[PDB]
């Protein structure tokens, strides 16, 4: 058995569409244990400025209860069937899934539907919940990471949709109306935007037959069964700098506009941010690691920590990096990032990418790793690519990718461009953005 | 020791902390700019100077 | 045959750092090889180093030598560190040709 | 919290051809960054003569 | 061809191999042992963990360099998971690797050098790795919790202490290695992998000779209480009696009164219904608090009780709380549906745990060490369903009277001391 | 006072009760000596049984005498001194508070013979528990106590300490011919009653060093 | 700092290279050529000045 031959063997993913225009995908495999879930295209980047905060506000109430059955009920029947309810919402998708026995596939599925169609939406809950986000905003204030993120967004996209969090804003949160987050759903949570998906042992004719019969409502009108683009967001090379001498490390997030899910050279960043790939101060390799920033990082103790990323969207996404490190060697971390940005739009090495390569097949190999982990996959790629992806045709680009094409897709992407940068912190030592922007070209 | 020239080197260090790198006020006007013009008058006037006695 | 030995020896005793109380190795100027080794010497070696050095060092400011039955004898010389350079530099060739590869 | 934290208007300041919000701003850049330079690239050759 | 057996060999020498071919693209194999900071004595405490570090440090097969080098070359990876009685080493990569992954694997495992100079510049990265780890208090006090429980062995921290960072040796590390990991109480487990293929890396190449080396010393019960007043809103607190050990009918016992009690969350940020404990605590404090009943299970021995956590303030009657509903499960308040419901949660998180490489493999590898076998999922399931009522009773009432030992941390000013429960 | 001292009257903030707990911390650091001390709720200050205590406590041993001397007059430190053959020392420990007190001992042995020294200390309890207290003893111990205490006052330091001391916790002062005519008036049943208290009475523990031989509360 | 030997910003200068300045124990007098080089070229320069004048 070589690594092809495993890929080629594959289970292939089945996808069937009703008449109400809802799409239902699964990965069969012989577990006795499953996950199901419906992942809708939805979230902050479809909110406005007056119900921001909206979609997340619902998957509060996702989980107390539907009409069908109230809060005690809903969650009483789940958990004593061993079954696991989560779910997220992000800027543009959302998701809520189900972990259990193959052998209830079928009452989940239509648990989903019951979610997604039929929240309680209870009046007190409500009010209830708007407590509780408002206390998930001051815990989630604390975490560097997020905050940083987002403002990356803030000002990578000012003035646009993708500005916005996905949590939403205090004004939002403390006034959303029941109102509201119905219209949100009814607006939203629509057949045509969702995908039914699955994996484990389940029969894709018992789950698609399940969904005929919960996933029903079909629309009339032609409004009702078309996918709405969203408008363009507009990417700025920015700065915003949130400066706190009293906090003990700096993050700091440089990033370019990206080309958005379609876009083959996503294949490409991919295998670019490999190469320099990521760190933390317990990355036993030490001095020794085959990515050169980390390499610098460990001799220089220039950070705590570091990643790359390629963050994709519909029609853009960022692609850049985020470092933790302390008041006083930003700007040599700084210094040796960018530097590290110049060398693959500039000298990447065949024997880099190779690595490079290996490295990302076995990431996207690990992406699969489990029933929940491989649903998202389905979800995610039918939702973005409208197709399931296998791990043979990735292979297939991947292996394509030589030293020469890293270097024109980088630097197509990185090569003297306007940077977005968010710095939270201690970030005096921190250079200018007419330096940092010095540092996109020669190397 | 350090990752770039510019501030390890003994020679760049001093071009670094004094010309590059060099903390200066956000708000410093046109006032601020004869010290430089200063400056280039010394290397201005010593260029033509030596020109000058060489006849 | 032993002709190795004749030179060597008479070499060692020509070169004359064993009149200062020296090793051999005590003498190697230390390149990024040497100190590389030297900071893996155990503790009691590195102090031993040190003291005939400093004594070394004293002695050439009084511009005096040691008693000759002081003298390090070259079969008593103690090759303390080529042990260790010899490790550090096949580890540096083992990376540099790595590094090609 | 930063949830309530957002960029300014920068229109007042804006190039013309990034003031609209739904508008990719790539299309613009090798022009808006050919100008500066041209600026630049010229300077130094009036510098050079 | 998804319907491959789980072989599992075992030479004479003691050494157990068990393969699985999932014809997954990636394959994981790892080396199960028998050690840990339970076989560590005052004298060389924390060796363990400076020993789980030094996975990088160079070996008589490959340097440092190489270890890290090699293994990155072809996307693998290297690491270590380790508890107070068992230590593996597993190594990831694509199928088409697992030749050239698997020589570090062996090295690091059979061949360490701990050159004194690597392991004086290791050294300093206890305090760091210690450091990250300590920020769930949850480690804390679980650390504190196996002092107040036990005398010795496994009350050994799994962190190096403080007073010992620096101090280990080279000499400690291999007198560890060479009286522990020993091929009678080592494992080489694997995944994606052909049986016949791992049987024979064994063979030919794991050497260090049988033996079970020095013995552990046996667990013996205190019953302590340790509490660590350092201000902290939160207030963790566990309190346990000695459960059951590894292997025993007594085991699922406690696991179905655990999930009967509450272990753990189903629901996103949804509340637990199905959980006796949660509900009670939740029904004395209006505040925030988390409870949950706690299990381990040790080859000469077990833990069981509760772990809370709440506001300082309302951490009295949230411990209280979290006790009556011990005893009323151990007064018969035990329903025979409850006793259904809990051994699906059980059935299911235990189904679930084996759907990542890392759980399956996990699975494998750890009967395959302490027992050389392989209990069909079925037997397991078989093995837990079959534990009447009664039994559940029973094991909430073998803590209510047997002698317990607790341990707590954060602003103690409003928490409760053992005796007063 | 009366002309400067401003800050005014009133009890302020009255202190919570000392409740007894009985715990066990044990501190493993490593140190090649053993510090141990094991107690039991003593008396309060001015409590009748504390004198009682104080002559136990002079019985046992209450440090040192003689330079490098042995101590012979030690219940306690020669009792220790059989049990093992290197370095250590063992004390009678005593405190009093307004609303209780501790007694016990406190020890101070290498790791490896910790085990022995603080059983050996336990046994020299148990053993004046049951009247093994001679009435020479209670009359030796009187004396060192009174000495004690009247050397105590020789300094400025200590003569100043007695005084405000008592000033403060009752507004008086006993003649030191009162202190000494309380002390010796303390019988040797007393004494034998004290240290029973002791042996029953549930104990507290304290220990720090290399602990691996050093023995849990309930093990002694 | 408590000694302007070390703080003063000129001083500092003198004070690290003409007075605390590290030198080995055991250079000779081969190593007094840098100084006596030093003291030709300030000396050279005072002569040159002065015939300059005329
Ligand atoms: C601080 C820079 C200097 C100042 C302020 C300065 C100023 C002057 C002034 C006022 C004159 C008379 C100009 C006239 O003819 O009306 C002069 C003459 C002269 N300077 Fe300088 N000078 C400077 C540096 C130098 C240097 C460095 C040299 C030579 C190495 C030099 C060489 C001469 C010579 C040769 C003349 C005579 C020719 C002439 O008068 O045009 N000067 N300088
Ligand atoms: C590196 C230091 C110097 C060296 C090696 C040097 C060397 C010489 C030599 C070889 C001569 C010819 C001597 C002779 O007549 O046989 C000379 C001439 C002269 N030097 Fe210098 N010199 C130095 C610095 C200076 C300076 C700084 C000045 C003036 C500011 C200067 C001014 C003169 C003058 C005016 C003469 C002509 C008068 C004479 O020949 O005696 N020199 N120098
Ligand atoms: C007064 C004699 C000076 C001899 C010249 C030696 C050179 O140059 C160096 O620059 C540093 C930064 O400015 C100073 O701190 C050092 O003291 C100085 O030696």
């Amino acid at each position: 058995a070589t690594y092809a031959q495993t890929l080629q063997n594959i289970p292939e993913t089945n996808v069937t569409t009703l008449d109400n225009g809802l799409r239902v995908a699964s990965e069969e495999s012989s577990q006795p244990t499953c996950t199901v879930g419906v992942w809708i295209g939805a979230g902050s980047r479809y909110e406005n400025e007056k119900n921001n905060g909206a979609g997340y506000f619902v998957e509060h109430l996702a989980f107390k209860g539907t009409k069908k059955r109230p809060c005690a009920a809903f969650e009483k029947e789940v958990e004593s069937m061993g079954a696991h309810f989560n779910g997220y919402t992000s800027r543009e998708q959302t998701a809520f899934y189900i972990k259990a026995l193959s052998k209830d596939m079928p009452k989940v599925v239509e648990l989903l539907a019951d979610v997604v169609q039929n929240c309680a939406l209870e009046e007190s809950q409500i009010e209830k919940e708007r407590g509780v986000i408002l206390q998930e905003l001051k815990e989630m204030d604390n975490d560097m990471t997020n905050v940083t993120f987002d403002y990356l967004h803030a000002t990578a996209f000012q003035g646009t949709a993708l500005a916005r969090t996905v949590e939403g804003t205090t004004e939002n949160i403390k006034h959303l109306t029941r109102a509201d987050l119905a219209s949100y759903i009814d607006t939203h949570f629509k057949a045509p935007r969702m995908v039914l998906a699955a994996a484990g042992g389940i029969s894709h004719k018992e789950l698609v037959d399940a969904a005929r019969q919960h996933f029903s409502g079909v629309s009339f009108t032609y409004k009702e069964d078309a996918v709405p683009i969203l408008p363009r967001c507009r990417f700025t090379g920015s700065e915003i700098r949130a400066r706190d001498d009293a906090l003990p490390v700096a993050h700091v997030a440089l990033a370019v506009e990206g080309p958005g899910w379609a876009d083959p050279d996503n294949v490409v960043l991919h295998v670019a941010n490999a190469i320099i790939g990521r760190y933390d101060r317990t990355f036993g390799g030490g001095k020794h690691l085959s990515s050169r920033l980390a390499a610098l990082a460990v001799e220089h103790k220039l950070c705590h920590s570091f990643q790359t990323f390629n963050t994709s969207y519909s029609d853009t996404g960022l692609f850049g990096f985020h470092f933790v490190a302390d008041p006083l060697s930003i700007d040599d971390m700084m210094f040796c990032a960018q530097g590290e940005w110049m060398r693959l739009c500039t000298s990447t090495t065949e024997s880099e990418v190779k690595r490079a390569k290996n490295h990302l097949r076995s990431a996207m190999v690990a992406q699969l790793d489990g029933t929940t982990p491989v649903c998202e996959t389905i979800g995610s790629h039918l939702l973005n690519y409208g197709r399931r992806i296998s791990l043979e045709e990735w292979d297939s680009r991947i292996s394509a990718v030589d030293a020469r094409m890293v270097r024109d897709v980088c630097s197509k992407y990185i090569y003297d461009k306007c940077p977005a940068l968010a710095a939270v912190g201690p970030i005096e030592q921190l250079l200018d953005y007419n330096r940092i922007r010095s540092g996109m070209y020669w190397i | 020791m350090a990752p770039n020239i510019r501030k390890s080197h003994p020679l760049l260090k001093m071009i670094n902390n004094s010309l590059i790198d060099l903390p200066a006020p956000s708000n410093i006007s046109a006032w601020w700019n004869f010290g430089s013009l200063l400056a280039v008058c010394l290397m201005t006037q010593i260029l033509t100077g030596l020109l000058l006695a060489m006849h | 045959g032993r002709l190795m030995d004749r030179i060597r020896k008479w070499y060692y005793n020509a070169a004359g750092f064993n009149k200062y109380g020296l090793m051999r190795d005590d003498t190697l100027y230390e390149d990024d090889d040497v100190k590389e080794a030297l900071k893996r010497l155990p503790e009691d070696l590195y102090n031993e180093r040190m003291f005939r050095i400093k004594r070394a060092l004293d002695l050439s400011l009084k511009h005096r030598i040691l008693p000759k039955e002081q003298w390090v004898k070259y079969e008593e010389d103690k090759p303390y560190l080529e042990p260790y350079l010899k490790e550090v530099i096949r580890e540096r060739l083992e990376r540099e040709a790595w590094n090609k590869k | 919290v930063h949830n309530d934290v957002t960029v300014p208007d920068f229109s007042a300041y804006r190039r013309e051809d990034v003031m609209d919000a739904t508008t990719s701003s790539q299309t613009s850049s090798e022009d808006r960054k050919g100008f500066s330079y041209l600026v630049t690239a010229t300077a130094c050759v009036a510098t050079a003569y | 061809p998804g319907a491959e057996d789980l072989e599992i060999t075992k030479l004479p020498n003691g050494l157990i191999i068990a393969s699985l071919e999932n014809f997954s693209p990636a394959s994981r194999i790892g080396v199960f042992i028998k050690a840990g900071s339970r076989y560590e004595t005052t004298a060389n405490l924390g060796t363990a963990h400076l020993l789980r570090l030094a996975s990088p440090l160079t070996t008589k097969g490959a340097s440092s360099f190489r270890i890290t080098r090699g293994i990155e070359a072809v996307g693998g990876s290297l690491s270590v998971y380790s508890t107070r009685e068992k230590m593996t080493y597993c190594v990831e990569c694509l199928r088409d690797h697992v030749d050239t992954v698997m020589e570090y694997l062996l090295n690091v495992t059979t061949a360490p050098e701990f050159r004194p100079w690597e392991v004086t510049d290791l050294q300093p990265q206890l305090k760091v790795d210690k450091a990250v780890a300590f920020q769930s208090p949850q480690v804390g006090v679980l650390e504190n919790l196996h002092a107040a429980a036990y005398k010795t062995a496994l009350a050994n921290p799994l962190y190096c202490p403080d007073y010992r960072i620096g101090k280990i040796t080279s000499e400690q590390l291999h007198h560890f290695v060479q009286n522990n990991f020993t091929s009678a109480r080592m494992a080489l487990v694997g995944i994606g992998v052909k049986h016949s293929d791992l049987k024979q890396v064994a063979e030919q190449f794991l050497n260090i000779r049988s033996g079970a080396g020095t013995s552990s010393a046996k667990a013996t019960y205190w019953g302590g209480e340790i509490r660590e007043q350092n201000g902290h809103s939160l207030v963790h607190a566990a309190v346990v009696t000695e459960g059951a050990a590894v292997g025993s009918a007594e085991a699922n016992a406690f696991s179905v009164l655990q999930h009967v009690l509450g272990a753990g969350p189903l629901i996103k940020r949804g509340s637990s219904v199905t959980s006796k404990l949660y509900q009670g605590v939740a029904k004395a404090t209006t505040q925030p608090f988390d409870a949950s009943a706690f299990n381990v299970n040790y080859s000469d021995s077990g833990l069981f009780g509760f772990y809370t956590i709440s506001q300082a303030a309302h951490a009295g009657e949230v411990i209280r709380a979290a006790m009556n509903q011990l005893k009323a499960a151990a007064q018969g308040g035990v329903t025979e549906e409850d006793v259904t419901k809990a051994k699906n949660q059980l059935k299911a998180t235990y189904l679930m745990s084996v759907e990542t490489a890392q759980g399956l493999l996990n699975e494998i590898g750890s009967e395959a060490l302490l027992s050389g076998t392989h209990t069909a999922p079925s037997v397991v399931a078989q093995k837990i369903d079959s534990v009447t009522s009664a039994d559940v009773v029973n094991a909430a009432k073998k803590f209510v009277s047997g002698k317990k030992s607790m341990a707590a941390s954060g602003d103690l000013g409003s928490t409760p001391f053992l005796d007063e429960l």
